[PDB]
């Protein structure tokens, strides 16, 4: 009372379950209706249509639209990584960890960056070969080790006691193994491009290392053994396999032209830098 | 369409997790409006866009 | 009833005679934190109008061999106002943005800017160089300009190694001296959190770029300036503490 | 909601953003024939969209001793697109027409040019013979242009013997350099029979003439050409045989 | 929330036994205040404990 100057979103939703259908359109002999001209300048693009431009008939059309969603598009699994378990004679460490990063894979890595942001659940799914291929009968422990719990030191440490960490034991003759994960981000979303830098500071302008590496993607560490007392003799990869579901996408961004160099950087070529479209004779051959 | 009494069952999950289950449900939603024409004015396609 | 604007925010105000409508990012006007979002339980602060108003950095001008001007925010203003002094007392940032982009000539003269906002825009190394240790990085000064703005190596790949015929797909505009002579985007607070430090993390950066570059026939103003004013729209800030500039 | 135009005939369309009106010739629509108007008795064909839709000719070059030219119609459109075949196995055609002229240039050009519409447009022979015999008569290539039209030796007097100044009795329109860069007439079927022949009788030629010549300063462009644009509104084919070009 | 028409079971045993069956039906409960504040006479927050 004593004091009075203290006293949306215009774009909405609609289901769309097929592809448009076209009405039909005879000509126009008229001034002031002009579907053709646009302006770009405005960042908005022609609204112009089929019935405006030509003479239509009438389709109705009953393509489907529906394999073109993001969870359509995003749920298939695809390689994110592959460890080597040496194991066998000579220097043998007897287990090996990976560090869980999906950005390794080019795949699977340029259709997740075509979005800033990204919440989804997982389906892994390891499958252990040998050095060339084959299955013996084996036993296998897959330990996952969240951020700040103890890594396993030796094939037999105490860390693999995983009376806490999950973990998975499958011989090499089963079914290659399988897990949900949920969204285990401590912040609300996934994002593939952080500008910025983790903590304070003074920052080198020589090197930064540190420069766009987001905190909230650290996952933790996989790490896989052989279950036994001695040593085996063989070598084996696991390969493993990330499916997305459930999965929430915001803020699109373009599509990576470029050759990627690093996992965790956009680096690229300041020389040699490709062209995004194959060159031709002439501008005036369509051919 | 077609399919008279296939009685379907997938969404039913084994396990008290919800991200155990399977996708989808779907969804049938588009904004295109947001991305395509996200301009303060709006502009019908009839007149010129800058008078 | 279109080409002719005037915006006014705080004790700052902006007219434009020659102007392409105005652009609002992803369909959303900036807003304050809802209560639902929230997690930080301390109270924020909420000047208005002494934080929200309209800054407006040094010209950059324009020449023929010009490859386009980059700036990242609100970096460019935490040295500036008293938007500056509160994001250095306080950890936790939040707002929106309006930023209006200023440059024309005379019926005589030709070009285009592209003028897009990129949300979380990252810089990239440049370089053949494919081992981590051995592989550049871009200094500070780079990654994060100032007000003094940063330039294009490569502006075609955009400095990221992504191509610029794709950055209409960020909110944009253009400024084709045949047709307007400002460009508007008013960006609402994207962030994959509802907070965050200033001084740490630049939500988004601005691009203004020559597709088609400057022409003018001899006897004609040769000086063309870019001139950037950009205003906080809906600021919070939580988490008081002691001065960190960086 | 006046200067800026769309016409969409067809699978064609065109846009003028500078335009003054249109012109409905003797304020009637091309329509198709009514029943009590007509004779024959067999069923015409109306092939609609393959045939109503706009024809673009080569383009007229623009100079300062230019004196103006005429085409004929449907003669123009009788070797051309699925209109001329039709109008070649067909003894009986009728329809309408809409006229479309471009021709541009720029603030510092000026000149004006008279745009008419001529039903029954007959040309006269040139000389003193008064004996019919010895008496020159035009060739048929004259008579009958074609696509590339023809030009005038007279243009005061229209090469018909009747003075230009009167020419705007027919449906016309100018270009005024300064303010239309195009003009357009819309003609409905005349003539003293419901269906004739497309191949012997051409119903009204076009006329492009500099009543004001074009000027230019040195330095601006020196090449001003000047399309014609014509869609066969409302067409109907009758008499079906054997293809005859002539 | 969400996940309409989920149908979920997982409680389902298929063991005569009671101790065969799988965890949980959760539990909400909560008693912070025995181990907390196990006093006699209770104290409000804005009361000064001892007078
Ligand atoms: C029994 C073994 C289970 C293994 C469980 C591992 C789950 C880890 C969560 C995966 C979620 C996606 C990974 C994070 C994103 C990218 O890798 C980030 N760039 C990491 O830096």
């Amino acid at each position: 009372d004593p004091v009075e100057d203290i006293i949306r979103a215009i774009s909405s939703a609609t289901n769309v379950e097929s592809a448009a259908n076209t009405t039909p359109s005879s000509h126009r002999l008229e001034t002031g209706r002009v579907p053709a001209l646009q302006a770009a300048e405005t960042g908005a693009t022609s609204n112009a249509t089929d019935e405006n431009m030509i003479e239509t008939r009438c389709v109705v059309n009953r393509n489907g639209v529906l394999e073109t969603t993001i969870n359509h598009f995003f749920s298939r699994s695809g390689l994110v990584g592959v460890v080597n378990l040496t194991d066998g004679g000579t220097d043998t460490t007897g287990y090996v960890t990976w560090d869980i990063d999906i950005m390794g894979f080019v795949q699977l890595r340029r259709k997740c960056e075509m979005f800033t942001y990204m919440r989804f659940n997982a389906e892994f799914t390891f499958v252990t070969t040998t050095k060339n291929g084959e299955a013996r009968p084996y036993m296998l422990q897959y330990m996952y080790v969240p951020p700040g719990a103890p890594k396993p030191t030796g094939r037999d440490a105490f860390q693999w006691q995983t009376a806490t960490n999950p973990s998975v034991f499958v011989k090499l003759t089963d079914p290659p193994a399988q897990v949900s994960v949920p969204f285990m981000s401590p912040a609300s979303a996934y994002q593939w491009f952080y500008d910025g830098y983790p903590t304070f500071g003074q920052h080198p302008e020589t090197s930064n290392t540190t420069y766009g590496l987001c905190p909230n993607n650290m996952m933790g560490t996989f790490a896989v053994r052989v279950v036994s007392r001695e040593a085996s003799q063989l070598k084996l990869q696991t390969r493993v396999y990330m499916k997305l579901k459930h999965v929430r996408a915001w803020v699109p961004r373009p599509i990576r032209s470029q050759p990627y160099l690093l996992k965790n950087f956009p680096n690229y070529d300041s020389s040699k830098i490709t062209n995004s479209a194959r060159d031709r004779s002439s501008i005036k051959q369509a051919n | 369409a077609t399919g008279g009494s296939t009685i379907n069952f997938t969404n039913i999950n084994y396990y008290k997790d919800s991200y155990a289950a399977s996708a989808t449900r779907q969804d049938f939603t588009q904004d295109p409006k947001k991305f395509t024409q996200p301009v303060l004015d709006s502009i019908r396609e009839l007149s010129a866009p800058l008078n | 009833s279109d080409r002719v604007a005037q915006l006014t925010v705080g004790n700052s105000s902006i007219t434009t005679q020659e102007a392409a409508n105005i652009v609002l990012a992803y369909g959303e006007w900036p807003e304050y934190c809802p209560d639902t979002d929230a997690t930080a339980v301390d109270k924020p602060t909420r000047p208005d109008v002494s934080v929200n108003r309209f800054y407006t950095l040094d010209s950059k001008m324009w020449q023929e061999n010009s490859t386009g001007w980059y700036w990242k925010f609100p970096d460019v203003l935490n040295k500036t106002g008293v938007f500056g002094q509160n994001a250095q007392f306080h950890y936790l940032y939040r707002s929106g943005f309006c930023l209006h982009v200023q440059c024309n000539a005379s019926k005589f003269h030709q070009g285009a800017l592209l003028v897009a906002v990129i949300p979380e825009f990252v810089i990239a190394g440049r370089g053949s160089n494919t081992k981590p240790n051995e592989a550049p990085h871009p200094g500070f000064t780079t990654t994060f300009p100032g007000t003094t703005g940063a330039t294009f190596h490569d502006p075609y790949v955009l400095d990221s190694g992504v191509p610029l015929s794709q950055a209409l797909i960020y909110p944009h505009q253009w400024i084709n001296l045949r047709t307007n002579n400002c460009a508007t985007v008013i960006v609402p607070y994207i962030n994959a959190v509802p907070f965050d430090s200033a001084i740490n993390h630049s939500n988004f950066g601005l691009i203004v770029i020559p597709v088609s570059p400057l022409k003018y026939s001899s006897g004609a103003t040769t000086a063309i300036p870019i001139t950037i004013t950009i205003a906080p729209l809906n600021s919070e800030f939580g988490g008081l503490r002691q001065a960190v500039s960086q």
